[PDB]
Order: C-alpha cells, then structure tokens, then sequence
DNA sequence: ATCGATGTATATATCTGACACGTGCCTGGAGACTAGGGAGTAATCCCCTTGGCGGTTAAAACGCGGGGGACAGCGCGTACGTGCGTTTAAGCGGTGCTAGAGCTGTCTACGACCAATTGAGCGGCCTCGGCACCGGGATTCTGAT
DNA sequence: ATCAGAATCCCGGTGCCGAGGCCGCTCAATTGGTCGTAGACAGCTCTAGCACCGCTTAAACGCACGTACGCGCTGTCCCCCGCGTTTTAACCGCCAAGGGGATTACTCCCTAGTCTCCAGGCACGTGTCAGATATATACATCGAT
C-alpha cells in the first residue's frame, strides 16, 4: 500500500453536503480545493509566525491568528471570519 | 471515561483541529503553538470553504450542473468582489475566465 | 452565397473561448518547446505529464491576462486592433521589463 | 533528443485563440513574435526554477510540484496540482 | 377546451433482440451517420414517412419524429423489414411509446406573470434565462411549457388521452388567465 | 518683458526634482491627512514622527511612480498631458483596480 | 478636509519627479483620491499591527511591516 | 582552551557567521541549522554588500561624495541591472529617482 | 541602560572599507544598508526553509542556502555568490 | 423589410468512467500527567509625542493671455479578417521497456544542548572635517531676430 | 549667427553636527564534551515517462479578395502653462507636560514532551449515475438579400 497522504478532500466535502446538501464535486475541484485551503492555511500561519517574531512572542496564539485573519482577507470577509473563529474559540473552552 | 471524543466536535468544527495543529507544529511558524489558535484557523478555513463552496454550488444551480467543477469555482471567486482581492494573483487550472467584452468592440 | 462582415465571428469566438475551460495551445508543440527550453538549464530531464500541463496552465492563464491588458493597452489609443507596442506597455506598467 | 523550431509550434490560431479568450477583437501581424518571444521568457524563467527545485532534490523528473512551487515563487499561484 | 392539440413528436422504443454488427448496417442502408466519437450507434434517417433511425448493435431500435401513433407503429415495422433484408433478425415485441409529443395553439396570450405569482411552488418564471413557463400537477407524470403567446407543447407521455386530460385541466387556469 | 516656451521650464523642473531627493508633500499637511485617515480606525492614536516620515516616503515612492507608468499611457496614446483614464488605466495593469 | 491640504503644487512637484511635462486638471482630485487609498490601505494595516501588540502610538516599525505586507518594502526605518 | 578564533575569521569573512548562525537558529526557518549554513549566507550576504557599496562608492565619486548618502545607494540600485530586479519591490527612502526623460517630451 | 539592539552596521562598515578605504557613509545609508540585509536575510532564510519543508527534511544545509540563493538572486550576480558562498565553506571546512 | 442559417433553452435515450460510498487498517490524534518557562501583571522612569507661541518667508492661491496640444473630421491604402482547398501533424490507442521515484534499513556523522570562558560588539562621550548655505562670477541654454 | 537675460554651476569661505574613533562593560559567541537522530548511502520494487508506430481528421496553412481601421494631415478652440501679485501657513526654534513604552521583578498557568490507546482518515474496491450528446420545437441575430 502507497503511504498514508492527507488531504483535505474529506472537510471541504463535509462543508459543501452541509452548504449545498445534494451537489457533488469533480476531482479536479477537489484538487483546486485542497490547494486553496493549503494556501490559506500557509498565508495565515506565515503572517501569524511574522507577528510572534515582531513582537518578540514565542507563541502562536488566537489573537495572532485573528490579527493575521485581519491583515490577510478583505473586510466584510474578515469581519465574518473573525467572528465565525471567535464564536467556535468560545464554544470551544466553553466544552 | 472519555473513550470517543475529538476537539473539532466541541469547537463545533468539521475541519481538523488535531491536523492543523500537528501543521502548525510541524510548519515552524513559531516555537509554540497555544490551544485556541488551531481552533480558530480551523474556524477561519471552515467559514472560507463555506463561502467558496455556496458561491460555486450557486453558479453550479445557475448553470444546471449538479457536480463542481474547476469552472465553477473560478465563476465564484472572479465574480465576488472579495474573493478576488483574496485570490487575485492566483490562478485556478481549468478554470478559463470571466465572459467580459469592452464595450467599445461590440459593433452598432 | 454568404460572407460575414469581419468582426462578427470574431466576437462570436470570444464569446465561445470565453464561456469555454479547454487548452487553447496544443499539447504536444508545448511539450517541445518546453523541453527545449529545459535543454539548456540541464540535460536528461524527463517531464511529468502533470508538469507539463501545469506548465501550460500557467503560460495561458499569463497569456490571456496579458491580452486582457494589451487590450486595455489598445482601446487607450483609440484603437481596435492590439500592437506589439501595446503589449510593451502592459508588460512595463506591469513591472515585467 | 535535440529540439528545434518549437517556439513556431505555438502556432499564429493558437496566439488568436488565447487573444480571443482576453477579449481582442482584431490582431496584428506583429503579436504573434512578440507572443512566442514574451512566452519563451515567462517559460525560462519558470522552467528554471523548476529545474533548480528539481536539482536540489537530487531528482531527474520534473514534478508538478516543482513547478507549483516555481509559480508561487514568482507570485503566479497555481491551483489544482498539488500542495 | 374543445380542440385535439396536434400531435408533432412520437419517439417510441422497440427491442430486437440480436448481436449486430456496426460497418454492415452502416454500409448496407441509405441516408446514414456514424460519427464514432459522438456515438457508438450508428444514426440513419428515412423520408417515407419521415423519422430518424437510431440503431444500436445490441439489439435495440429507437424510432423519433413520426407524426401519429400508428405511423411510429409502421415506421418501426419498415425499420425491422429493413433489418430482415440486410440480413439479420428482427421483430416486433415490446412496443413501448414512452414520448408522445403535441402542440396546439389557444390563440390567445395568457398572462405568465400571473400564473408565476398565484403558483410559485408550481412554476418560475424569469425574463432573460427562460421564456417559457414550467407547471407540474401532479395525477400525471407531465411537463408543460405554456408561453407568452399561448402556445402549449407536452411531451413524455405515453398515451394521448394523457394529453388531452391535461389540456383540457390546464384550460380553465388560461382561461381565467386572459390577456389582449 | 520676457516669456519661455510652454514646457521648457517644465522640463527644467523635471531635470531639477528628479536631481533632488527632498520630500515633495509638505510635512505637516501630510501629517494631518494621516491622523485623519487613522481616526475611523481607531480613536486617539499617536504617531512616532519616524512613522509619518516612512508614510511620506512611500506615499510619494508610489506615486510617482504612477506617474512614471501614467505618463508612458500618456506616451502610447500620443499625447503628452497625462489624463485621468492614463491614471485609470496605469491602476488597472498594475493589477489594483 | 485636510485630503485638499494635499495641493496641487504638490501634486505637480511629485508629476515632475515621475517625468511629467503636461498635466490635465482633473488629474489632482483622482491622484487625492489614489493617496487616500493607498494610505487608507497602509494605516489600517499599521494599525492593526499596533493593535495587535496592545500599543497606542504607530511606529515606524509598523508602517514598515504594513508595507512589507503589500509587497512595497521600504528601507531606511528599520527591518 | 586554546584562543578562541572568531568563526568569521576562518570562512574569511567580514560578516558575523555566529551572529548569522543565531538568527538562524531563533528565526524558526527550521528545525536544525547546519554548520556550513550560516558561513554560505553570511557569505553571500558580504558578497551582495561588497557589490552594491562598490556600486554606491563609484556613485559617489561620481557625484564628486565623500560619503554615501540614500541617494548613491539608489543611484546603485537602479542602475545595475540585476540589482534593480533583486530590488524592483524596494524603496530606498530619500533616493529619489533615475533622472530619465521620455523621448516624446523632448522639443525640436 | 539601553537594550543592545542588534546591527550590521560595523560589519557593512568593515566591507565598505575594505572596498572602499576612502569612502564612508552616512547614517540613513548606514540604516538602509542594514535593512538591505536583513531583507536579503529574510528572503534567503524563507526560501531555504521553503526547500527544507518541500523536501521534508528537517536541517537547513548550505545546500539549501545555495539553492535559495540560486533561486532568489538573478543570473550573473547568483553565480557570483554562489562562487563567494563555495568558496568560504570550503575555506571554513579546512580550518577546524 | 425579410428570411434562413446559426446558436439556445427544455422534453427522452444509453453509455461511461468518475464520483459516491462501503470497508479494513493503522498510525496519528486524543486522554492524562509532568515541569518549566514564557507570558501576564504591577510599579517606575524617562523620552518623545502632543500641544502652544511667534515670526517669517517661501510656497500656495489666484488672474490672465496665449500657444500649443487634444480632439474631431476626413481620405486612403493596406494589412488583417474571412472563406476555401490542401496538407500536416496533433491526438488517440497500443506496445514495450527501463530510468528513476520512492520506500525501507543501517549507521555514523552531525547538530542540539549545556557549562565555562572571554572578547567582540554595543552604548556613551568627544572631536573634527565633510557637507551645506551664501555670495559672487562664469557658463549655459532660451528665445526673438 | 547673435545678443540680452534668466538660470544653473563652480569656487571659496564660515560654520556645525554627525560620522568616526576610543573606552568600559556585558552577554553572546566560542570551545570542549555528550548524546540522540536524521539523512547519506545501498538496495529493492514497480510506476510511469519516453520512444515508436499506425490511423484519422480536424486544425494549420497558403492564398484571394474586400474593406474597415490605423495613420497622417488640417483646423479649431480650450485650457493648461508661465508669470506677477497677494496671502497664508509650513517651518524653525523653544518650552512644558504627561503618558505610554520600555524595564525589571515576581508569579502562575499553559504548552511541549512522553506514554498509551483507539478510531478517524486513507487506500482500495465497486456500483451507479451526472455529463455527453442526437432529435423536435422555438427564438434572437445578423447580414446579405
């Protein structure tokens, strides 16, 4: 059996049965979509490793990510966004 | 005694606080990592997959096919306004353009 | 008989290229020219067919993007047609020379 | 083996078609050399720095990786081969 | 209503049962098509009367466009004595009419915008992406595509008694659905 | 009296400010259309002077060069008066607008 | 309205440097409002890196990084 | 302990290659930091230094400078070619810019 | 009493004397000089820890630091660098 | 005006490879416990940002003639678009094979870590010479003639 | 060509303040030793890329011909430039205050590290169904008719 490789594949394929709950998705767009949340997880984790070396923080914490998510996507998408984080962050600790 | 339960479920989450958290550690973006910030970028990728997705499966109806393909996600991302300023220096393989012609070359 | 006036099929393949996905170059001259040009950064290289469709994703997606701005280019100077000195000026303003 | 005359197999229809896709209602005669030239420069530079991320892997096959990553050094992000 | 729509499209769907060949039935007839790529059948067209054939090498006939019920009938008997006399069998079991095609016209245009605000969970309508009105009721299993104009086309029926009940249910919504 | 051509002492001008380095917004107003622009951001916030300074150096580093790539739209649609379109269209190649 | 503060002199002087020999006059009140973007752009990144470090007062440390995030570093204020 | 011979000194380099090697180390760029590693990029880091304040030193003398100011090192910059590709993103603050003119602008 | 911050300023001091014995340099190009490099720094560190992470490896090499530098630095000016980056490791690996 | 050839938006038919889904496995993610050090908090201090006064001068605002450049109209000729017959090579479908991608195992060189040493680099102080402003003469273009 | 005339450039002098050098200090780099681990190398597998070959057919290519568009020329008028006058507000300097940013010290809780354990997620098999694509019916458009 070829190595274990992850992928993304099967998040983005819960969203999309919980956002639209009767299409499908090509392998292709499934690709595009891997890629997509790659890219984004490594443009936020870049800007937040920015941020902890600026302040001279040694940690990654949620407000460094917030700031990041600020920083990286436009406005209405940011506003949205860091609310969405900062509703599950709560309801995370709150369990 | 616990036997069955992950982060992702009580942060509410689909996407996997547990791999974005081994990909934080694993990426040496810093030399620690805190406990809410995988839960909140988790959060951040879910709400941005969920925007892109309902975007594309709307052009999808539009377009009467059930299945998205690359096409539909670049229909999506090129016809919201914020989502290309997110993904404006990015290019989506099979994915063609947006039908825009300058006004000045269609004819009388 | 019957003749178009010239410019109505060319808005008519437009409209065709731009609500159609396929490659617009064909895949086996790109696969030439990329190989040769790999030719000189070093020798025995082997592409992979994926590489090489990423490499011709990429060069039309560029090629295109530049039309569009040779087109802006064009229209500017109260023209139609797209000059070799429009695609000098997009690929400057760009930041590319 | 030994490859010539290839930058010509992007042939004059194909420089049209990618014209017809950005929106260009009419062409010159002197687009197409200037096309072939500008796609010959995005092509080195990109294929090198495939070939160096190729190298530095101790490799003999240019992946699709090496070339994603050879595209977003350059600020061309592509999406749908790999990550 | 009082009128019998004109029937436009009979498509019916008769089986024959036998290993073809395709160059043989391509080569051996008149007025045919084989694009391979578009189909792996070939595609033949009869003007007396008119209906375009659809062979398959499995053993199965699709016959389209016959004008009444018993023209697909005969068309598909022509089609099997054509069959016979290349040189295979042919016969004629399982006859199933599964499109039955009428128009007619109610000579008056009736008012989509009302039929679209009255029953928005039985129809949609939209000015740019799509003219025609769509209306589902629900003792057939029927399309409908009533248009500005008034024009009425059904289809996918498999009688033409459906047709008729149809039309003749559809008319008293049209009716009080007038326009000049 | 005396009087030069329209364009001479323009062109003298041009020779004498790109032969300078100096800061060509003044200070201060340049001051207060920061603070101004900060205040919907967030209230009562102070600025280091360094700060202004950097802003002023890369606001005027970006403009002109705009108006570097304004005047070659300029240039290419033979004239020499920069237009607002030239601004438009320098915006939209660039890749902002 | 301090955006006006930004004169046409000004405006002219910074044309002069990028080469320009004649200027439309409804070339100023779209190059004020192409300031105001582009600084409306650096500030709210600026402050947002000044929030993030629980400061009140902008650096130029700041304004440094917010370039750097948009691609227009600049020298000369540290890095 | 024999006398402890600055790092620098062997590589022969004027660049620091511990300091190098610590900013290697506490930049989080990866996990280990080879040994060769910060004597290569201190090294190519001398050598980038060394062209442009030769550039900028030949500016200088040109200009009839003692010292080298901002607009010497942009002078530098922008007019060698390959360093004004390394640096076509960067503004060097108080340098103002290459004294060029558009040939359309010039008179009879 | 202040903290120690960090700076190459000697250092570019040092190579611009030894290019230039004549020659100094003012204190804005002094500041622009350091940031230079600690951009130069930044992206060839970034570049090499890109290629530590795409080839799963865990330790930046000088193989690494040449391969960034080949990729960020263009053509006559990379080989140049290389060619100064060679030659101070082997100088480097012959003493102790 | 007109008309017909060409795309287009809905009806059924079958066909197909890709997408959905069901399954086994296993290894990565979760529960639990630990230290320790990084981050949070509180007091302090000082420096550097804000705010004000004053003058004063250089720069901005304003008016106005004019000139030259934008712009609209026009003519032309030629280069490019359109269509058609020919040919050429891309695409596709098999065949074969072997370089090399990729994975596994081993082990030793090599890098993290840690303690002691110490000397390079930084902060602070001082000074002098490079540079900047001012005045004048000389040269350099500019523009009407 | 020539000459008056603004405008820039060279030379010299006065000043001044910031770059260069020196010295104390301190903390960060060096050296010496230890230990885990990671990656260099060998070797095996088996994937997929290359090389070739034949057939098909649609795209490329060469050419004829017409015409729409790029480009050059001309006139006009408008609106931006050059300059003189008035005004005004930026700049310099100087001072006061206070506030917030940096500093140090103490604490505590939050995350890495380790061990166990199991069940989510991945690779793989398979079944079936969205897309494709041919035929009536109906409708915008486009340009010769």
């Amino acid at each position: 059996r070829k190595t274990r490789k992850e992928s993304y594949a099967i998040y983005v394929y819960k969203v999309l049965k919980q956002v639209h709950p009767d299409t499908g998705i090509s392998s292709k767009a499934m690709s595009i979509m891997n890629s997509f949340v790659n890219d984004v997880f490594e443009r936020i984790a870049g800007e937040a490793s920015r941020l902890a070396h600026y302040n001279k923080r040694s940690t990654i914490t949620s407000r460094e990510i917030q700031t990041a998510v600020r920083l990286l996507l436009p406005g209405e998408l940011a506003k949205h966004a860091v609310s969405e984080g900062t509703k599950a962050v709560t309801k995370y600790t709150s369990a | 005694r616990a036997k069955a339960k992950t982060r992702s479920s009580r942060a509410g989450l689909q996407f996997p606080v547990g791999r974005v958290h081994r990909l934080l550690r694993k990426g040496n973006y810093a030399e620690r990592v805190g406990a809410g910030a995988p839960v909140y970028l988790a959060a951040v990728l879910e709400y941005l997959t969920a925007e892109i997705l309902e975007l594309a499966g709307n052009a999808a109806r539009d377009n009467k096919k059930t299945r998205i393909i690359p096409r539909h996600l670049q229909l999506a991302v090129r016809n919201d306004e914020e989502l290309n300023k997110l993904l404006g220096r990015v290019t989506i393989a099979q994915g063609g353009v947006l039908p825009n012609i300058q006004s000045v070359l269609l004819p009388k | 008989p019957h003749r178009y006036r010239p410019g109505t099929v060319a808005l008519r393949e437009i409209r065709r290229y731009q609500k159609s996905t396929e490659l617009l170059i064909r895949k086996l001259p790109f696969q030439r020219l990329v190989r040769e040009i790999a030719q000189d950064f070093k020798t025995d290289l082997r592409f992979q067919s994926s590489a090489v469709m990423a490499l011709q994703e990429a060069s039309e997606a560029y090629l295109v993007a530049l039309f569009e701005d040779t087109n802006l280019c064009a229209i500017h100077a109260k023209r139609v047609t797209i000059m070799p000195k429009d695609i000098q000026l997009a690929r400057r303003i760009r930041g590319e020379r | 083996k030994v490859l010539r005359d290839n930058i010509q197999g992007i042939t004059k229809p194909a420089i049209r078609r990618l014209a017809r896709r950005g929106g260009v209602k009419r062409i010159s005669g002197l687009i197409y050399e200037e096309t072939r030239g500008v796609l010959k420069v995005f092509l080195e530079n990109v294929i090198r720095d495939a070939v160096t991320y190729t190298e530095h892997a101790k490799r003999k096959t240019v992946t699709a990786m090496d070339v994603v990553y050879a595209l977003k050094r350059q600020g061309r992000t592509l999406y749908g081969f790999g990550g | 209503s009082g009128i019998v729509p004109t029937l436009q499209n009979i498509v019916a769907t008769v089986t024959l049962g036998c290993r073809l060949d395709l160059k043989t039935v391509a080569l051996h007839a008149r007025n045919a098509e084989y694009n391979p790529k578009r189909f792996a059948a070939v595609i033949m067209r009869i003007r007396e009367p008119k209906t375009t054939a659809l062979i398959f090498a499995s053993g199965k006939m699709v016959v389209t466009g016959a004008k009444s019920e018993d023209d697909s009938k005969l068309a598909s008997r022509k089609y099997a004595r054509i069959i016979q006399k290349i040189g295979f069998a042919a016969k004629f079991t399982d006859f199933k009419i599964q499109n039955i095609v009428g128009s007619c016209d109610v000579k008056f245009p009736i008012r989509l915008e009302g039929l679209a605000f009255s029953h928005g969970t039985f129809s949609s309508y939209e000015p740019e992406l799509f003219p025609g009105l769509i209306y589902r009721m629900v003792k057939p299993k029927i399309v409908l595509l009533i248009f500005v104009s008034g024009k009425i086309v059904l289809t996918g029926a498999k009688q033409r008694e459906e047709i008729y009940q149809a039309f003749e249910a559809i008319y008293p919504v049209l009716s009080e659905f007038r326009k000049m």
